[PDB]
RNA sequence: AUACAGUGAAACUGCGAAUGGCUCAUUAAAUCAGUUAUCGUUUAUUUGAUAGUUACAUGGUAUAACUGUGGUAAUUCUAGAGCUAAUACAUGCAAUCUCGACCCUUUGGAAGAGAUGUAUUUAUUAGGAUGAUUCAUAAUAACUUUUCGAAUCGCAUGGCCUUGUGCUGGCGAUGGUUCAUUCAAAUUUCUGCCCUAUCAACUUUCGAUGGUAGGAUAGUGGCCUACCAUGGUUUCAACGGGUCGGGUCCGGAGAGGGAGCCUGAGAAACG
């Protein structure tokens, strides 16, 4: 069976086809969320460490955690309504065509193409609060300068996009939060200053 | 239906709008509002069919959003908003003031008035009671609920409210001799002054009006609007002076 | 003994369950999470669950809730709901005609007997007087319903026609069972006393007058169950304490006491599983498994809410209960038999499972017996080891004080 | 009285009637 | 009074056991209106009646009619005969129609069969009461 | 500890002849961590009706207590206080001690003797060291206070004037249940 | 699939009534709430309109009010004693309104002693049989709160002839 | 535009999809026409009133579109990784008014005494409006898996100074508690042109009539359950039989079969 073994720490990703079947042997009768040992599966992973996460057999019907069958079950699965669809049991069988991986922890020698290589993240932060998370600024230090710029070059033009802050204290939010409070204390005057005529005007009237 | 109605067939709509039958299949819904759907004039239609500045409903779109329309001193953008019995529309540009008073055919009538007596209106205060924390408060015709109201005031009396700040000028009690506008029944449109008022308990009450020329005639009370004094209405009445 | 919790509410008897749902959300990243394994998918209620069977095919399971009262419909072969239906009253009891989900009848709490066919809700037809049990006798198909009043009434599915009822000579039956070998009826009436019945004609072939010399107190018989060898025989009491006899002789063969003090809800004869001398004697809190002849006990199930009714899957190992918790319980003793086909590869996460283990094996007593029995001087002996608010005793030394007391 | 099913009426009543067929082989034992 | 399983007293209308001040307990009415006299033994009597006019949780409103007794068997209800005069308009002719109305009567008052009553609209109190006996004569 | 089940197990763990209540014999090792577990419920807010709920249930579960529990619960709220040098010395205050954080803590302290006798009203025990001596200081501070204090610290002398209606009124109620 | 409509009943005449249209919302009846003594267990129900209602299909605790000192406490419920429609619902410890029930004494014994120092004496007499319910350690209460409804199942302690009443009644 | 700033595919949020249209099989006070009440109820929206009781602003307890790796014959089929936001989802914070000595000054200052949300449920106390209330409203004691009491956005940059970007701010939008108003909805009072006795009994034969308690309801109500009383209509025609409504408009009913559920202010939804 294929394996497609991606690794987090690098964001990195590749799939192994696999012919022999012992190694597909030792995958046999494990469930999702268990680990297992590389060096079983071949050499080169000898070390790893691989937690199974997933796979879709030879119809082409996922996995599911949690369901303790080898074959598949048309079970009632969510995204309130929940349609009954067709799913693969847990238990890692024969009749898997591809099985997902994750690297818990690196072996000894390093995989071409998921420890040597890198994929950086899409995008970075844009709330204030995770911005000073990620840089770890002190409360004196602004954002403002600490702002994830990314370059674009159009032709012989070239200009730096960055995002628009959310939650970011501002003079106009400050101005904001002293209107609505002085909004309440003038209602409230208006209606002290209501009730007293009131009172005068039934004074007068006795 | 199984639920509220959202249009409004031409012929089914009130008879005193005048609308043109070759017009189309539909007519304006009055939105919710104010004033109660049968006894509603939309703006749309005092804007189109009545002063004809607009030659259709997008240019009364037009002219509600370009803010030139105040009903009650307050600008207003809905086409279908439901202007009634003396509700104040005012057309800075034009410098128009118009009440909306039916006529004695009984059909709103396009009343100009001038700006000082455009400052305020009347209104029927059909209920009087206490609100939250111990407050009185009287609820008009036309729905705006004023606190802290005079005493004096009962149910069916008459409110002098001034438009700019929403506060009780003066009153008219209801008592026999005083001027009285019909709003309701076959009567509807004519002025005249109270004579007496027979009262059933639990039912209807009607009361008797005597108008200018000596005719009498009986209405319910619900349909009777005091607007003054013999000889003495606070507001300018439209021509004829509701004879007949 | 091993005793496994398959699926289950897994807090403390002091916390609810509705909080582990508010819970849920902030433990998602808890890995533990994750590796927690549900054996049938939505096998919970809404607020409760009141009773639970097993179709005699081995392949479908049927259950009540509370609120909105439904019926659930559990298809094992697919590990997952069929389908819920709901009712207009709450359930008290029912049975399942056929040998699949497909045909039951439900005697519900407002007085009315629903039959319940595969497309849906067929007739629903009601009885004189308030039922409290159901039975179906399938040699005559005549389904015979306790009731409050004396009269045991009799409905004839063959004929579609009530036929004379049954008359008891004392009022309020508890519980009915049909005896498979012979027919014999037993009536639990609500004073001790069991009444039995011959359904071929309609007389009172005995009745059996139920002795406890410990308790002075009155009891009811709440459950009967016969053995599929024709000539034991089962009751409970109201007093906590379930009597195996053998007909023919009226001294009861063994009496074993539960020693909470709480109504027996259900007795099971684990015949099947193999070594045949074995039975469950289910409360309100503890169901407890012990053998027939020595009375030694076997294993215990001691769920951490109230227990409604249980249920043993026929030739397997496996235990449903019913629960006034949102999810019902499932158990898994090894020793007694193996796991059921559909759950195939149960024995393979045994380690992974929780493994749940003294309550079931001494006599609870609470302050005010004590002090009924006059054992207050022993408090803090090693003869009293106090729990909960009250005081365990070995049943022995029990029988022995009450006695004397 | 009648009312509400509290006195019983023995009458056939046709949508359970053939409900479950009686089994021919009786009770095990002789 | 006390004559079923439940206590039968007015809602509400609370009677301190511990003050004892008066023997007779406290017991609220209310005027109808109409100006329709509350009867005086309404006011000193010792009936709990919920649907009672004078001392339930009823209001009079609507139409207010008028009828014969006709009968009495019903408990706290009676049946009271309606009767006109229908125009036939081919016979150019009138003939007599009746209607039966069924009433609720508070037991304050002491009806016959016969005797002319005056009944006023109110809540619908049953599956045929929509009316309550308010004045007998 | 949880806010949710809060109201739920004080009825169940610690009501007197409940089922699940503490057991005698562990009662001394238990209840000084109930009466820690409790304080700190009692200085919540009281800005909501579900807070102000929250604070009379503290307050509400004192007589379940036995009457030694009670009294080292009173000892919780003053230990924060400092007195032993007023009645030591001639009954004189210590400029130092004269501050708007000192007579916050007092206002604390009064507040929860205040809440405390109306539950437990004629049954209240009363303790010279425990409760009586630091409230009568706490009186001795408002005069000081509200004397010495000049008249821009407004904030500081509101907080004075607070304590003394509190403080006299606590003796009102003191005298009168006990 | 419960109904309330008044057209499947018949006429006043007697006249068996046709079916007229299908069953509608705005005539809906909802299941009935069971409530118990027990862990509390409530499921809400979203109702007409935006309002919710709460089911007590379980409940152990409730506020008790005793009117003649004018006071209220939080107690737990034993048992359901004796209900005036059906005694049926007084066997399965069924809760609803009307009910009468055995309710915990210790917060209110409490509160007497705290208030009047007593186990001036004027004052602190009370009805000879509430007493002898203390000092049994069980109150009755009736339940005046709709369990089903409000979710909640306040009542008041009983005394004077409702008390003479229902203990003949028991 | 060194936080973004013009325009903006995609996606998440909000609002709407119960209007409109189309066919007439059914049914003779069933709907329906007029007429009456809701002191017996719910109501998105509009309109008008209405909440002084870490903060120079919290978390991912967070994911979409998007980047990338695959399975399958395969779909508006899919799993494993990697991101990031809110009006989404969770969490959350030094004042006023009375009585007022001193009667000091007689508007006035003022020692001291006091008093201080809303919502649910129950218990208890007081009681301007209608013919009439256990109405409106207020108070006391507790209760709540219990609320609500701006961590929001556009445009503009004024007035002060104690020059810190210190304090004080203009016009709007979106929200939110309760009451009223409007659009509605649901029940409901009375009146209402066919032939009929060769249709004289009908109901009570799984509520018929009524009381009381409970359950359900948005509520009244046999609407449904328990117990109790034996009633209710009819020769003035009950019961039964035969023969779309009203005035293009207004009403009524209906769109694989039957059973069950789901949201929403409104549906047993043409989803
Ligand atoms: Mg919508
Ligand atoms: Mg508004
Ligand atoms: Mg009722």
């Amino acid at each position: 069976m294929k394996l497609n073994i991606s690794y987090p720490v690098n964001g990195s990703q590749k799939t192994f086809e696999i012919d022999d079947e012992h190694r597909i042997r030792v995958f046999f009768d494990k469930r999702i969320g268990q680990e297992v040992d590389g060096e079983a599966v071949g050499d080169e992973f000898k070390g790893y460490v691989f937690k199974i996460s997933g796979g879709n057999d030879k119809q082409g019907f996922p996995m599911k955690q949690g369901v303790l069958l080898p074959t598949r079950i048309k079970l009632l699965l969510t995204k309130g309504e929940r349609k009954r669809k067709s799913v693969r049991g847990a238990i890692v069988g024969p009749d898997l065509a591809v099985l997902a991986l994750v690297i818990v922890k690196k072996g000894e020698q390093e995989l071409e193409g998921l420890t040597d290589t890198t994929v950086p993240k899409r995008l970075g932060p844009k709330r204030a609060n995770n911005i000073r998370k990620f840089f770890g600024l002190s409360k004196e230090d602004d954002v403002r300068d600490f702002v994830i710029r990314r370059e674009v070059t159009k032709g012989e033009k070239t200009y730096t996009k960055a995002p628009k802050i959310q939650r970011l204290v501002t003079p106009q939010r400050l101005q904001r939060k002293r209107h609505q409070r002085a909004l309440k204390v003038r209602n409230a005057q208006a209606q002290r200053e209501a009730a007293a005529e009131y009172a005068q005007l039934l004074a007068k009237r006795l | 239906a199984r639920g509220p109605k959202k249009h409004l067939k031409r012929l089914a709509a009130p008879h005193h709008w005048l609308l043109d039958k070759l017009s189309g299949c539909y007519a304006p819904r009055p939105s919710a509002g104010p004033h109660k759907l049968r006894e509603s004039l939309p703006l749309i239609v005092f804007l189109r069919n009545r002063l004809k500045y607009a030659l259709n409903g997008r240019e009364v779109k037009a002219i509600l959003m370009q803010r030139h329309v105040k009903v009650d001193g307050k600008v207003r953008t809905d086409t279908t908003y439901p202007a009634g019995f003396m509700d104040v529309i005012t057309l800075d540009a034009t410098n128009e003031n118009f009440r909306l008073v039916y006529d004695v055919k009984g059909r709103f009538a396009v009343h100009r008035i001038t700006d000082e007596e455009a400052s305020y209106k009347l209104g029927k205060v059909k209920k009087v009671q206490l609100g939250k924390k111990g407050v009185p408060y009287v609820v008009t015709h036309d729905g705006r609920t004023i606190r802290y109201p005079d005493p004096n005031i009962k149910v069916n009396d008459t409110v002098k409210i001034d438009l700019a700040s929403g506060k009780i000028t003066d009153f008219i009690k209801f008592d026999a001799g005083k001027l009285v506008y019909v709003t309701g029944g076959r009567n509807l449109g004519r002025i005249g002054t109270i004579v007496h008022k027979e009262r059933h308990d639990g039912g209807f009450d009607l009361v008797h009006i005597k108008d200018s020329l000596d005719n009498t005639f009986v209405t319910r009370l619900n349909n009777v609007f005091v607007i003054g004094e013999q000889g003495k209405p606070y507001i300018s009445l439209p021509k004829g002076k509701g004879i007949k | 003994v091993s005793v496994y919790q398959v699926s289950g509410t897994n807090v403390s008897r002091s916390l609810p369950d509705w909080i582990a749902k508010k819970r849920k959300r902030q433990l998602k990243n808890d890995l533990e999470y994750q590796n927690r394994v549900e054996l049938i998918q939505d096998f919970e209620f809404s607020e409760a669950s009141n009773k639970i069977k097993v179709s005699r095919d081995g392949q479908y399971c049927m259950a009540t809730g509370t609120y909105k009262p439904q019926i659930h419909v559990y298809d094992f072969a697919n590990l997952s709901l069929k389908f819920d239906r709901h009712t207009d009253a709450e359930n008290v009891d029912f049975t399942i005609l056929s040998d699949d989900w497909t045909k039951s009848v439900h005697l519900q709490n407002d007085r009315s007997i629903q039959f319940q066919n595969k497309g849906g809700l067929h007739y629903t037809t009601r009885i004189p007087k308030f039922g409290r049990s159901l039975v179906y006798n399938k040699v005559n198909c005549d389904l015979y319903v306790g009731a409050s009043g004396n009269e045991l009434y009799r409905l004839n599915l063959e004929k579609g026609r009530f036929l004379n009822p049954f008359k008891l000579d004392t009022e309020g039956v508890n519980h009915v069972s049909i005896n498979e070998v012979n027919g014999l009826l037993a009536a639990g009436t609500e004073t001790n006393v069991v009444e039995f019945w011959d359904p071929r004609s309609r007389s009172r072939v005995s009745k059996l007058y139920l002795e406890n010399n410990i308790d002075n107190r009155p009891f009811q018989v709440t459950t009967t169950s016969f053995r599929n060898d024709g000539l034991t025989f089962a009751c409970g009491t109201s007093n906590g304490y379930s009597y195996i006899y053998d007909l023919r002789t009226s001294e009861p063969s063994i009496i074993k006491d539960q020693g909470y003090g709480f109504d027996i809800k259900k007795i099971i004869w684990l015949d099947n599983v193999g070594t045949e001398n074995k039975i469950v004697t289910c409360d309100k809190r503890i169901a407890k498994i012990w053998d027939r002849l020595d009375g030694k006990a076997y294993a215990s199930m001691e769920p951490s809410v109230d227990i409604n009714d249980i249920e043993h899957v026929p030739g397997t190992g496996m235990f449903f209960t019913a629960n006034e918790s949102i999810p019902m319980h499932t158990y898994y003793i090894p020793s007694l038999g193996p796991s059921p086909r559909w759950c195939s590869f149960l024995d393979s996460i045994t380690e992974e499972l929780e493994e749940k283990p003294v309550y079931s094996n001494y006599r609870f007593i609470t302050r005010d017996d004590v002090k009924k029995l006059n054992l207050t001087h022993l408090v803090g002996s090693r003869v009293l080891r106090a729990y909960m608010h009250g005081f365990f005793i070995n049943t022995e030394l029990y029988d022995k004080v009450s006695l004397i007391a | 009285k009648a009312s509400k099913g509290r006195k019983l009426n023995y009458s056939v009543q046709d949508p359970i009637a053939n409900y479950e067929a009686p089994i021919t082989s009786g009770y095990k034992w002789s | 009074v006390q004559s079923e399983r439940a206590f039968q007293k007015q809602p509400h209308i609370f009677n301190n056991p511990k003050v004892k001040t008066s023997k007779r307990t406290k017991r609220w009415y209310k005027n109808a209106g109409l100006g329709f006299k509350t009867p005086k033994t309404a006011i000193e009597g010792s009936y709990i009646d919920k649907k009672c006019p004078f001392t339930g949780l009823v209001s009079i409103r609507g139409k207010i009619l008028t009828g014969t007794v006709v009968s009495t068997k019903m408990h706290r209800t009676i049946v009271i005969r309606r009767a006109y005069l229908h125009y036939i308009p081919k016979y150019n002719r009138y003939e007599k129609r009746h209607k039966n109305v069924p009433v609720h009567v508070s037991p304050a008052f002491r009806v016959q069969v016969g005797d002319i009553v005056t009944v006023g609209q109110c809540r619908p109190i049953s599956k045929t009461v929509r009316f309550n006996v308010v004045k007998v004569s | 500890l949880d806010d949710t089940l809060f109201k739920d197990e004080i009825t169940t763990f610690l009501t007197e002849n409940g089922s699940q209540s503490i057991k005698a014999e562990d009662e001394k090792v238990v209840m000084p961590y109930v009466l820690r577990i409790f304080f700190g419920r009692a200085q919540v807010p009281p800005t909501s009706g579900q807070k102000r709920s929250r604070k009379i249930a503290v307050i509400s579960v004192l007589p379940n207590f036995k009457k030694p529990y009670i009294n080292d619960f009173l000892s919780l709220a003053s230990e924060r206080l400092d007195y032993n040098y007023f009645f030591g010395n001639s009954h004189q205050i210590n400029s130092s001690k004269a501050t708007l954080k000192t007579i916050r803590r007092m206002t604390g302290f009064v507040n929860i003797v205040n809440s405390t006798l109306s539950v437990l009203r004629t049954n209240f025990p009363l303790h010279t060291n425990s409760v009586l001596q630091p409230l009568i200081y706490s009186i001795a501070m408002a005069y000081y206070v509200l004397d010495t204090e000049s008249t821009e610290e407004v904030h500081l002398r509101k907080m004075a004037s607070n304590l003394r209606q509190q403080g006299l009124k606590c003796l009102s109620s003191v005298f009168e249940f006990v | 699939g419960i109904s309330r409509d008044s057209r499947h009943k018949r006429s006043a005449t007697g006249a068996k009534r046709a079916q007229f249209r299908k069953k509608r919302k705005f005539e809906l009846g909802r299941q009935p709430a069971n409530t118990k003594i027990g862990a509390k267990r409530i499921h809400s129900v979203r109702t007409r309109g935006g309002n919710k209602k709460y089911r007590a299909l379980r409940i152990e605790t409730g506020n008790f009010s005793w009117a003649s000192e004018g006071i209220s406490k939080k107690t737990r419920i034993a048992g359901v004693v004796y209900h005036p429609s059906n005694n049926e619902l007084v066997r399965t410890n069924t809760l609803t309104k009307a009910a009468i029930v055995q309710i915990d004494a210790t917060p209110f014994r409490q509160w007497f002693e705290a208030h009047y120092g007593q186990t001036r004496a004027a004052s602190a007499k009370i009805e000879s049989s509430v007493e002898s319910q203390f000092s049994a350690g069980r109150l009755y209460a009736c339940i005046s709160s709709r369990p089903g409804q409000s979710g909640r199942c306040d009542g008041y302690i009983l005394e004077g002839e409702e008390l003479a009443f229902y203990l003949r009644r028991l």
